[PDB]
């Protein structure tokens, strides 16, 4: 049923680095009709909701910043954070809307130094 | 005023038993007044995506044929019941023209076909010669051949009975339950004819 | 000017009913639909439905099909909650996270293809239930 782990379960990042975060689906989410990889990729801050960075596997939403990026095909995907030095310490969720029961990942913590 | 013959969908949508994707049924609706409205506003179709022609204007817009496609799939396979797609079930099942227009209607059937043991009494096609050609009911039940080498009619390596079980069970999610489908390709043609919308007549 | 906002917080006893919901502009949700995501504290993300706003179309997890009904209403397009049986298991927040359909193809609604992402969520609405205050 699409079940889902990120192998990182958390990861200590230098200030200013690049940081990935591997996110394995079981199922593969790719199409063939139209061959966009389904997966999105949320960070939520604490007490504040997700926030969409990538909606597709690669292209970025309006109105975040360039600094993220995400890229891969078939089940292995990541999430690159390029030069991380903002207070943007979350947890990461990868999901997939290929099917439902749309299932989230676990969630990995981004710890800074 | 008032309709005349209301058509037979009851008897498609409350079908008893629905039949196997690899040999979908086909019900040719005929001259008859088709109430289109009582099947849009249901709560239990989980899918209706009308093509072309939109689904509230359909109960004033009317054809010559209405073919109720009707078949049984997992949700997750329901997107490849469309126009222009790719896939198992659209390749090597049932291919829908690349220029259509019907409304594939689908809900959830998870209480009627499944039980709590499971159910293998649903089969699809898993190989074939080459892709179908739109509305292309192929019934082919022979060994598949997936090499030079003849399979003697039997199977053995390199030859695989075409049609392989679905399988369900309660446990499986939401998205991978049984859900039914109907799929209304409406047609055109030389000879005028007219299942149509209801009366509408107030009076 | 935040546009999606929620019923505020709730707090019920296990047995009992719970009406957790978002009101929102109608103006841009006629044409996306809308699901409900859990999360515990500890836990990560998890999902419950989703409701076609007008039609009021549902469907529901396996995990909670028989304890959760949701509601429409046209005239403000807000949707409800009727999660019962509450138990300790079910302390969680309850956003109702939005979608954007991808396709100008077909009209109509469709609950298991037009979905794709998660743009937009609303304010969470933190569920606690115990014994006694
Ligand atoms: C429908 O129309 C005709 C009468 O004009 C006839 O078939 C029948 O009486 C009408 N329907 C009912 C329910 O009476
Ligand atoms: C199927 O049966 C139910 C209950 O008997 C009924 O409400 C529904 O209208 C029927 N389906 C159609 C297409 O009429």
């Amino acid at each position: 049923d699409i079940v889902m782990t990120q192998s990182p379960d958390s990861l200590a990042v230098s200030l200013g680095e690049r940081a990935t975060i591997n996110c394995r689906s079981s199922q593969s989410v790719l199409y063939s009709s139209n061959n966009e990889n389904y997966l999105a990729w949320y960070q939520q801050k604490p007490g504040q909701p997700p926030k969409l960075l990538i909606y597709w596997a690669s292209t970025r939403e309006s109105g975040i910043p360039d600094r993220f990026s995400g890229s891969g095909s078939g089940t292995d995907f990541t999430l690159t954070i390029s030069r991380l030095q903002a207070e943007d310490v979350a947890v990461y969720y990868c999901q997939q809307y290929y099917s439902l029961p749309r299932t989230f990942g676990q969630g990995t913590k981004v710890e800074i130094k | 005023p008032n309709i005349t013959n209301l058509c037979p969908f009851g008897e498609v949508f409350n079908a008893t038993r629905f039949a196997s994707v690899y040999a979908w049924n086909r019900k040719r609706i005929s001259n008859c007044v088709a109430d289109y409205s009582v099947l849009y506003n249901s709560a239990s179709f989980s899918t209706f995506k009308c093509y072309g022609v939109s689904p509230t204007k359909l109960n004033d817009l009317c054809f010559t044929n209405v073919y109720a496609d009707s078949f049984v799939i997992r949700g997750d396979e329901v997107r490849q019941i469309a126009p222009g797609q790719t896939g198992k079930i659209a390749d090597y099942n049932y291919k829908l023209p690349d220029d259509f227009t019907g409304c594939v209607i689908a809900w959830n059937s998870n209480n009627l076909d499944s039980k709590v043991g499971g159910n293998y009494n649903y089969l699809y096609r898993l190989f074939r010669k080459s892709n179908l050609k739109p509305f292309e009911r192929d019934i082919s039940t022979e060994i598949y051949q997936a090499g030079s080498t003849p399979c003697n009619g039997v199977e053995g390596f390199n030859c695989y009975f075409p049609l392989q079980s679905y399988g369900f069970q309660p446990t499986n999610g939401v998205g991978y339950q049984p859900y039914r489908v109907v799929v209304l390709s409406f047609e055109l043609l030389h000879a005028p004819a007219t299942v149509c919308g209801p009366k509408k007549s107030t009076n | 000017q935040v546009q999606l906002v929620q019923s505020g917080a709730e707090v019920k006893k296990p047995g009992a009913s719970v009406q957790v919901s978002c009101q929102a502009s109608a103006n841009t949700f006629t044409n996306h639909y809308i699901h409900w995501v859990r999360q515990a504290p500890g836990q990560g993300l998890e999902w419950m439905g989703i409701i076609y706003p007008t039609g009021g179309n549902t469907i529901y997890a396996q995990g909670f099909q028989g304890r959760v009904t949701m509601t429409r209403d046209t005239s403000l397009n807000t949707i409800y909650l009727e999660l019962s049986s509450l138990r300790s298991e079910d302390t969680a927040v309850y956003y109702c996270a939005r979608d954007v359909r991808v396709d100008d193809s077909w009209s109509g609604y469709d609950l298991l293809s037009g979905g794709t992402y998660f743009d937009y969520w609303g304010q969470g609405t933190l569920v606690t239930v115990s014994s006694a205050s």
